[PDB]
């Protein structure tokens, strides 16, 4: 979608950039963009965040938007929970876009940006049975959100359904349970073309 | 009056001889108090102690509290009890109730010699009496020993306003030129009946 | 969206004593002061704290 | 404040896991005195379910 909307420099700044079968991404990667960027980067580590400002900060053109995509996050209902497993599990789900939110902010490179979109589920909004720590990670990010646009930052917490590219045909169940629970895949890009105009606008 | 059970003339005259009775009491020996301590605690300790004898419950208001009333000795000694043992109470104020079977047959006599000038009729809507805590029958309205015992007997407010909503009424009215008589009356209505029945106080 | 409950936002009643009303609080004197004052209406009430 | 999301997460988690069972989040404001409780439970009182 940045290619198809005229995006130039990019960093994909995530463990899997180094990992994972990139090669279609750098090749869809061919139209309009100019500069592309893989780092390994582990978001949970404050060091690891520092790294990210430390590139920013580079000979690079300035920043003006940024996208942190959805995570999974472990299934539980209130039973089989308790209160060290919830303290350990919604640490692993928060450290990564709060380090971030936060790090991003304090070098200020926030505000001089269009777009700063945190990624959260539609399924939060009225709940849904066995996610009680997704959903924690969800009310949390969208408060964190609201903190930095009250202080005129245009942050944006997103809930989305799930993108239609992430429908694994390895393993369709969550998405059929989805659609029996009425809530419907959507392709990324019509999305973000939806959202991404709107947070100076309105 | 308000019942349409007496004229405007029998009206006037019997508030007089009760006017004259209530100096009496007013102007003798003996005191009251509140104490935030309900009926079920007070009578426990008023019966079960020979040692201050000469005391009884005056009104029944609100679920939380009681007025105690009787020889000014006994009154100050129930009131500090309960200070010392863990509630609030009132200072010192004038008795409520006679103070002697010397009062009553005086007073018997006053009203009587009253009570037959009164030219009572059937109530229009149903009237209900603090004495009573049930619908004044038309043979209970002619006798002067229902009027008596408003100087003998317990005030049972709360009682009369559980009837009220049982038999259905929802809106209450309050004429509270003299102590504040709708609030007691909104203390003892929500806390009984169905839960959610609308309950308005005015 | 938060909408205001203007129209028939009146309290009613409480549905009667027949079972206690715990209160739990960050705050003993909260606690002590909710169950205080539902005692005054006859609605029991127990106070506990962490 | 962001401190009381796990609040919300846990409220929305009974209602689709225990619903056999009424309940109700009431969010008062931080910084003013609270209302008396009897408000609380009858504006409460007046939900069936969540």
């Amino acid at each position: 979608w940045l290619a198809a909307r005229g995006a130039r420099s990019v960093v994909l700044a995530g463990a899997e950039s180094e990992r994972g079968d990139l090669a279609g991404a750098r090749t869809t990667g061919h139209a309009g963009i100019e500069r592309l960027e893989h780092v390994a980067v582990d978001l949970s580590s404050a060091a690891d965040v520092a790294r990210l400002a430390e590139l920013c900060a580079d000979g690079r053109p300035p920043l003006r938007g940024v996208l942190l995509l959805p995570q999974p996050v472990a299934g539980g209902g209130l039973d089989e929970l308790d209160g060290a497993r919830f303290g350990a599990e919604l640490a692993g789900a928060l450290r990564g876009p709060v380090e971030l939110t936060r790090r991003f902010t304090d070098v200020g490179l926030t505000g001089g940006t269009d777009f700063f979109v945190l990624s959260t589920s539609v399924v939060s909004l009225p709940g849904r049975a066995g996610t009680v720590v997704g959903s924690a990670a969800d009310a949390f990010l969208t408060a964190l959100a609201r903190h930095h646009r009250q202080a005129g930052l245009p942050v944006v917490a997103a809930a989305w359904g799930p993108w239609l590219e992430s429908v694994d045909e390895s393993d369709e169940a969550p998405a059929v349970a989805f659609a029996e629970a009425g809530v419907y895949p959507a392709p990324g890009g019509e999305m973000l073309d939806a959202l991404l105009p709107l947070p100076a606008a309105g | 009056y308000a019942a349409g059970a007496l004229s405007l003339a029998d009206g006037a005259a019997l508030v007089t001889a009760l006017g004259r009775i209530t100096e009496r009491v007013a102007t003798g020996p003996g005191a009251s108090v509140w104490v935030r301590a309900t009926e079920d605690e007070v009578r426990a300790a008023l019966s079960g102690s020979q040692e201050q004898v000469g005391a009884a419950v005056a009104a029944v208001d609100e679920p939380g509290t009681t007025v105690v009333s009787g020889d000014a000795g006994a009154v100050a000694r129930v009131a500090a009890h309960w200070r010392a043992h863990g509630r609030a109470t009132g200072a010192p104020r004038p008795a409520r109730l006679l103070l002697s079977p010397d009062d009553e047959q005086a007073a018997l006599a006053e009203l009587r010699a009253i009570v037959a000038g009164l030219a009572f009729r059937e109530p229009e809507v149903p009237l209900l009496s603090t004495v009573t805590g049930q619908p004044v029958e038309p043979a209970e309205l002619r006798s002067a020993e229902h009027w008596l015992d408003h100087l003998r007997g317990p005030t049972r407010f709360l009682d009369g306003v559980r009837r009220l909503r049982t038999d259905g009424v929802t809106r209450l009215v309050g004429l509270d030129l003299s102590g504040d008589l709708t609030g007691p009356a909104g203390r003892s209505a929500a806390g009984f009946g169905e839960p959610g029945r609308p309950l308005l106080l005015a | 969206v938060w909408h205001a409950l203007a129209e028939d936002g009146r309290p009613g009643a409480i549905g009667g004593g027949t079972g206690s009303w715990l209160v739990f609080s960050d705050d003993p004197e909260r606690a002590a002061a909710w169950c205080d004052e539902l005692a005054l209406f006859g609605v029991p009430a127990v106070a506990l704290a962490g | 404040h962001p401190a009381q999301a796990p609040l919300t997460a846990l409220f929305t988690s009974l209602v689709w896991e225990h619903p056999e069972l009424p309940c109700a989040q009431v969010d008062l404001d931080p910084a003013e005195d609270p209302p008396t409780v009897v408000s609380l439970l009858g504006q409460v009182m007046r939900l069936p379910g969540a």
